[PDB]
């Protein structure tokens, strides 16, 4: 499975570590959410995390199913 | 400081081809290059500074790249009248300068008109000894000369030159010499000067005795 | 005052006070280091902090404010707003609240010959580490750090000032007339001492 | 050459600070104001005094710097030393030990289009008449009161932020996942108007 | 527009001072700087020193303490002493005007150059002897040596040396000037009519002839 | 000095410090970012504030600032004043009630090459939650987050000039010990731009009470 | 879009801080001074200090600052920094330990009839003498001097805008009830000089403690 992902800059499609097979997105506001907008992490995971009480989190198994905001698949 | 590099040392070109010649230093020179063109007789003239800015009233011909270490000028039409010498220069640390690029016209091959002569009874009247050799309108410039003494080779006392371009035709003419005095003239009887030239798979050879 | 008025522009036409006065490229300044006490104003063990007035006093040699007196009126000494010569930043390093620099920038006195005599007041508040262990009959040595800020010891070499003999008077100045004691502090050893490097820059303790 | 330098050319070779981004003196400038709680410093009773750190978000338009990216490389903002425009001089009126102003003189944001961002930090020390009635189990109503120090309400006119969902931001803006709590005191409501 | 007149003397004795003066046109040098360049015969050029616009002086290291550079801003003209010359200071001596960008200077416009050599020897006329073979067109000639300094003019008959001739480069050998030239002429001229080489020298007004034989 | 003064004069004839210092407006700047940690002066449990007397280096080439030595007579490096210079605005985002900034400007150590070295001392008030539960037996993370205010991580790029604090210069503290300590550059996204990074410094403490009055005075 | 840059540049081209703003120098000026009194910061009985929160409104005529509205579109008023202006050197003349004079330097309101209104902000000091004997139920009668330093009442005069000082923006305060207030002015004559009176303007407020803390906390 091929994932974007937010640890590289600028962010990048990224083949899964093994045993990990879903691409997921997480957002939550911080202090310049009404200028810079949401938070965006991207990434891979063996099962969809935790959510804090704010934060969003979405999870997927396509390949590119977690684009950023602003991109397309 | 920054040694500075240029290649080719001589360029054979006709007019209206392209042209590019090569500059590398011993550092970083970080884009602080230029160009400047020389002719015989006349001012430098810079062409190309910080690499890329053509400067002032210079033809667009004339156009500068590179980066690092490498830098290269290059002419898209070789015009007649840029046949010259081509100095980099570098203005980061220090002042250095190329050996020169002598960008120089095309020529069709020519074999060397050699001849030899010994020193004249006029000029050994007065202990001067010099023998001449001579290889008159020959392309390319490449050209070895030997001085043979009784068979012996000889480099004590040799001596050449060799002109530019013929402004007509564009062969060179070289002259050589080899200084002696009357009494190491008189102690050996034959000479002979021997020419390794591009033209001929073995020396052209001219002798004389007595 | 004519005389004074006009040597003082001519002095400062083209000089520049943030250029160290270095003739030759490899030429260091010697600044000389003394440092009179005006008042122990405290010494606070809950901070580890000692709170002096001092008077630095700073010599040095500025060849560019140099003048023949004969010329010029027989002035022999001239007073200038420190602001407008070049100062070496020597500054306390060990210095407890942030505050590095003098308190007061006085006027410098140049001689004829470009020596330049700067005597600025300063309020210091030094880190200083407190022998607890023998509180209330416990002694103290704190010390005073001075060095340039920005200089390295290749542009600008620190010395111990001399006394008024000449001799190498290594001590804090204390006039026993003008003094202000302290209640509860005395003191006993006032020493200095040039420190050395083990790019790098020397210290006067 | 430089783009940036070019677009500061342009701009201010002919920018006067002093005078209000108005065609005609009898319109009005509105900004839009947002403030960032970053922390709840301290409330002292003894003397009455809110300690907090604030980020003061101030955004209005500027016809005098409007640039299109298109003719600057694709500039698309341009940072400058907020002495150099002109600002509405926002002070917080209710401070108790005369420090009217912002802490740090952060630069402006001039973004294409003539918009302007100033984002300036500030501590502020606010008046904060305590109710002692109840202490310890009390609660307070402490208030901050901008407003600006030169121009009346029809030069200058003030208008809440509006976030990316488009709703209003009318208070206080405090981010979850960086907001430390104070020691002593908590945040239940923060309303503006 | 921009013109560097450089000018001195050519022929310069060792130890002495040499003196260059270069006249500027075209531009005030209170608002450009003048610089020196130096191109030993055989090497690539060398930078000496600038005059600043300012009026203030910097030199090459290795020749700071035998260069002199001033100016006089009143005629437009920037001056060079040098001492202690030696024969390694031969060759051509440009001016040049500076082109800056902040602190960063480059080379932009140059003089024509002024061939300084250093030498000690004395002016002296050149000998001409005949170069003729050991036994359609054959090459014959003439060597002028001895002669000091440069130029020596050399011609074929004074009216008919035609194109085919050639002057190779004088050379230096113990402080004289060597030279050769040879002409082309069919192999029953050269043994009857007299073909002659004419030489002049203007360093001594000297003028020989010399016939071809064997 | 002679050839100095020529050199500053010629520096700053037409200096702009408005600017960013790049040949180029889609260069990135790179700051090279250190802290030293010359003293731990206070920690304030109460007010959950930690008083520090740091150096912050700062490290970066200002393309405009380039020389030739030998047009100076072999001047490598020179000292000038750092509000003449375009600087990075470091803040301090976690800052208590300190300046965000740096306030003492000091001189800035220019080489030829346009390299610049600026060490401005700075006393940051940082917050940070203080975890009281253990006293005086406790141990505090406490840490400074420092990043440019104004600029974003495709204008501006930081980066840390060792992975851990400089700790050379370190007074003992005589109430808390330095467990340890490390920094760590991060590089957050935003959903209004995929392409532009914003980034940070968070340099953090590991420090640990030295219990030993409290026992004797109060337990 | 230009016209008050005009404005500006044309007023202060040749204007001159130090001189007084009156056609002829015999003339006196008008000063109108009102105090606004906006919060009671703080009372000190040990060492009788009273510090106050004001705005000192201060109006007066600039001779030399009139305009034409028609010459520049219709501006009738614009906004000038104080530092440019001359002001008259109001000062505290009962200072206790703060400021003399008013520092904060905000701008000046500038009318086309060449009227000034200058509304800094101030903290001031007084020394006050504290009445102990009756404490807690005690009465204070607290006033603050205000005059010109240097110049005297034939040069500048200064006038009261009101019988008493305004309290419409007053925090009400803790621990003080402002019974009353008024401000007088007064004329002082001097042996020197039988014709230059010298003015201030005293103010005053009654203010009664309130005493059920030291019932509570003492009695
Ligand atoms: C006291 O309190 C302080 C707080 O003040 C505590 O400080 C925290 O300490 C943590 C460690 O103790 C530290 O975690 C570190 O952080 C490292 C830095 O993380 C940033 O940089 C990452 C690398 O970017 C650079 O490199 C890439 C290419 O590799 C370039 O393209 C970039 O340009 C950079 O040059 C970067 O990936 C990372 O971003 C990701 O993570 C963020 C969350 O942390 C996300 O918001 C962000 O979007 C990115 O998320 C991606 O990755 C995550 C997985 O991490 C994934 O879930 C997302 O979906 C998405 O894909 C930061 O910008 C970081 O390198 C360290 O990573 C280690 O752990 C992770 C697991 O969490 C491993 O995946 C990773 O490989 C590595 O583990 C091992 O790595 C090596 C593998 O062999 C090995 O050598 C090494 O030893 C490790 O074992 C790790 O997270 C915190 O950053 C730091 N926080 C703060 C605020 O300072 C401190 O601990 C406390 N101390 C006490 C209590 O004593
Ligand atoms: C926390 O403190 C704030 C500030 O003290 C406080 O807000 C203010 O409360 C007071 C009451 O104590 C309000 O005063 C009145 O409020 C009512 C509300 O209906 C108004 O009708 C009153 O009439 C005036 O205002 C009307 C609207 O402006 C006018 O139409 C009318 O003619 C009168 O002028 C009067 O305002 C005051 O308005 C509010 N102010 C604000 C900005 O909210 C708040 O209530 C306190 N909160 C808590 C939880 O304790
Ligand atoms: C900033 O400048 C742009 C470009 O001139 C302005 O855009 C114009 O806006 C008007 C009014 O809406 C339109 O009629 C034009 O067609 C627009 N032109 C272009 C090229 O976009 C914009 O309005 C200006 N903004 C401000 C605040 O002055
Ligand atoms: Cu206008």
């Amino acid at each position: 499975i091929v994932c974007h992902t937010t640890a590289t800059s600028p962010i990048s499609a990224v083949t899964c570590p093994p045993g990990e097979n879903l691409c997921y997105r997480k957002m939550w506001c911080d202090a310049f959410c009404s200028s810079r907008g949401k938070v965006v992490e991207l990434g891979c995971a063996a099962t969809c995390p935790s959510k804090k009480p704010y934060e969003e989190v979405t999870c997927c198994s396509t390949d590119k199913c977690n684009p950023h905001p602003k991109q397309r698949p | 400081d920054i040694v500075i590099t240029q290649s080719p040392s001589l360029l054979s070109a006709s007019v209206g081809d392209r042209v590019t010649l090569t500059c590398k230093g011993s550092q970083n020179i970080d884009n602080y290059l230029a160009w400047y063109q020389q002719k015989l007789g006349e001012a430098p003239k810079l062409l190309i500074y910080k690499t890329n800015s053509l400067q002032t009233g210079i033809p667009s011909r004339f156009s500068g790249s590179g980066s690092g270490t490498d830098y290269t000028l290059t002419i898209s039409s070789l015009h007649s009248e840029d046949l010259a010498t081509y100095y980099c220069y570098q203005y980061i640390n220090g002042y250095t300068f190329g050996t020169g690029t002598k960008l120089e016209l095309k020529r069709a091959d020519a074999a060397p008109t050699v001849s030899i002569f010994p020193p004249s009874t006029e000029q050994l009247a007065t202990g001067g000894a010099s023998v001449v050799c001579l290889m008159n309108n020959f392309y390319p410039r490449d050209i070895s000369v030997k001085w043979k003494i009784d068979g012996t080779e000889r480099r004590d006392g040799v001596l050449d030159s060799v002109t530019d371009q013929d402004s007509k035709d564009s062969t060179y003419s070289m002259s050589s010499t080899l200084s002696l005095t009357k009494a190491d003239y008189e102690s050996h009887n034959l000479y002979t000067c021997e020419v390794v030239h591009k033209t001929s798979s073995s020396p052209v050879v001219k002798s004389f005795n007595r | 005052s004519e005389a004074e008025g006009r040597l003082r522009e001519k002095l400062f036409s083209g000089y520049d006070s943030s250029v160290r006065p270095a003739r030759e490229v490899g030429d260091r300044v010697r600044v000389s280091v003394g440092l009179i006490l005006a008042q122990l104003i405290s010494l606070n063990e809950k901070d580890e902090e000692m709170s002096t007035k001092v008077y630095l006093d700073l010599e040095w040699t500025d060849y560019r404010l140099s003048w023949d007196p004969a010329e010029h009126d027989g002035i022999d000494s001239l007073r200038i707003t420190a602001e407008s010569v070049w100062l070496p930043d020597v500054v306390l390093l060990n210095n407890n609240d942030g505050n590095f620099d003098v308190a007061l920038d006085i006027s410098v006195v140049v001689s004829s010959d470009g020596s330049v005599r700067w005597q600025p007041p300063g309020i210091y508040r030094s880190s200083c580490s407190i022998q607890v262990t023998y509180f209330p009959f416990d002694w103290q040595n704190c010390t005073m750090v001075f060095s340039s800020y920005s200089y390295d010891s290749s542009e600008v070499s620190l010395q111990t000032g001399l006394g008024p003999d000449g001799q190498g008077h290594q001590e804090i100045h204390i006039h026993e007339g003008t003094f202000i004691e302290n209640g509860q502090w005395e003191i006993i050893h006032k020493p200095s001492r040039l420190i050395q490097p083990p790019g790098q820059r020397q210290e006067v303790i | 050459k430089n783009e940036e330098l070019r677009l500061y050319h342009h701009l201010f070779n002919n920018y006067d600070p002093g005078s209000r981004p108005v065609r005609e003196p009898e319109d009005t400038v509105t900004i839009s104001l947002k403030v960032t709680l970053t922390n709840l410093i301290s409330l002292n009773e003894k003397e009455e005094t809110l300690t907090t750190s604030v980020w003061i978000g101030i955004d209005w338009q500027d016809y005098r710097l409007n640039y299109s990216k298109d003719d600057f490389g694709g500039i698309e903002t341009l940072r400058v030393p907020s002495e150099l425009v002109w600002l509405p001089e926002i002070v917080l009126e209710n401070n108790i030990d005369g420090q009217f102003g912002v802490a740090y003189d952060a630069n402006v944001l001039v973004y294409e289009g003539g918009s302007v961002t100033w984002l300036p930090p500030a501590i502020y020390r606010s008046v904060c008449a305590v109710e002692v009635t109840y202490f310890p189990f009390d609660w307070q109503n402490c208030s901050l009161i901008f407003r600006s120090q030169t121009y009346n309400a029809e030069e200058v006119e003030f208008t809440f932020a509006v976030d990316n969902d488009g709703k209003t931001i009318n208070k206080i803006d405090i981010d979850t996942e960086a907001y430390t709590e104070n020691g002593e005191w908590a945040i239940d409501f923060c309303p503006g108007v | 527009e921009v013109q560097l007149q450089e000018s001195g003397p050519g022929l310069v004795q060792p130890s002495e001072t040499l003196s260059l003066t270069c006249t500027v046109s075209g531009f005030s040098l209170t608002s450009y700087s003048v610089s020196w360049l130096r191109q030993p015969s055989g090497k690539g050029p060398e930078w000496m020193g600038r005059m600043w616009d300012d009026g203030g002086t910097v030199y090459n290291s290795g020749l700071k303490s035998r260069l002199s550079i001033s100016r006089d801003t009143s005629k437009n003209q920037v001056f060079l002493k040098m001492n202690s010359l030696q024969t390694d200071d031969t060759g051509t001596y440009y001016c040049t005007r500076d082109e800056r960008i902040r602190a960063i200077n480059w080379f932009a416009y140059w003089g024509q150059g002024t061939l300084v050599t250093v030498s000690s020897a004395e002016t002296t006329a050149p000998s001409v002897y005949p170069l003729a073979p050991g036994t359609s067109m054959v090459t014959l000639g003439c060597l002028v040596k001895g002669y000091f300094p440069e130029p020596v003019t050399v011609t074929w008959n004074s009216g008919a040396l035609s194109s085919g001739v050639h002057t190779f480069p004088a050379v230096l050998q113990s402080g004289l000037y060597t030279l050769t030239s040879s002409v082309t002429v069919p192999s029953s001229t050269w043994p009857s009519q007299t073909v002659t080489c004419n030489v002049a020298h203007p360093g001594q007004q000297h003028q020989r002839w010399t016939r071809k034989l064997c | 000095s002679e050839h100095e003064t020529r050199l500053v004069a010629k520096l700053f004839k037409d200096y702009s410090s408005v600017v960013r210092p790049v040949e180029d407006h889609r260069q990135v700047v790179e700051v090279t970012v250190g802290l030293q940690l010359i003293q731990l002066i206070n920690v304030d449990e109460v007010n959950q504030i930690v008083t520090t007397n740091v150096r912050l280096k700062q490290q970066w080439v200002d393309y405009n600032l380039k020389w030739n030595p030998d047009d100076y007579g072999g001047v490598k490096k020179i000292h000038i004043p750092s509000e003449k210079i375009w600087r990075p605005d470091l803040v301090l985002y976690n800052n208590a009630d300190g300046d965000f900034a740096i306030v003492k400007f000091t001189k800035v150590l220019l080489q030829y090459t346009g390299h610049i070295t600026w060490t401005p001392p700075a006393i940051f008030k940082s917050y940070c939650e203080i975890i009281v539960t253990h006293f005086p037996f406790d141990e505090q993370n406490c840490s400074m987050k420092l990043g440019t205010w104004t600029y974003d991580g495709s204008v501006v790029a930081i980066n840390p000039e060792s992975d851990q604090p400089d700790l050379s210069n370190f007074m003992e503290s005589g109430e808390w010990v330095i467990k340890e300590s490390r920094g760590w550059k991060h590089s957050v996204t935003y959903s209004c731009c995929p392409d532009t990074p914003y980034l940070d410094i968070t340099y953090h403490f590991v420090m640990q009470r030295l219990p030993l009055y409290f026992i004797v005075n109060v337990i």
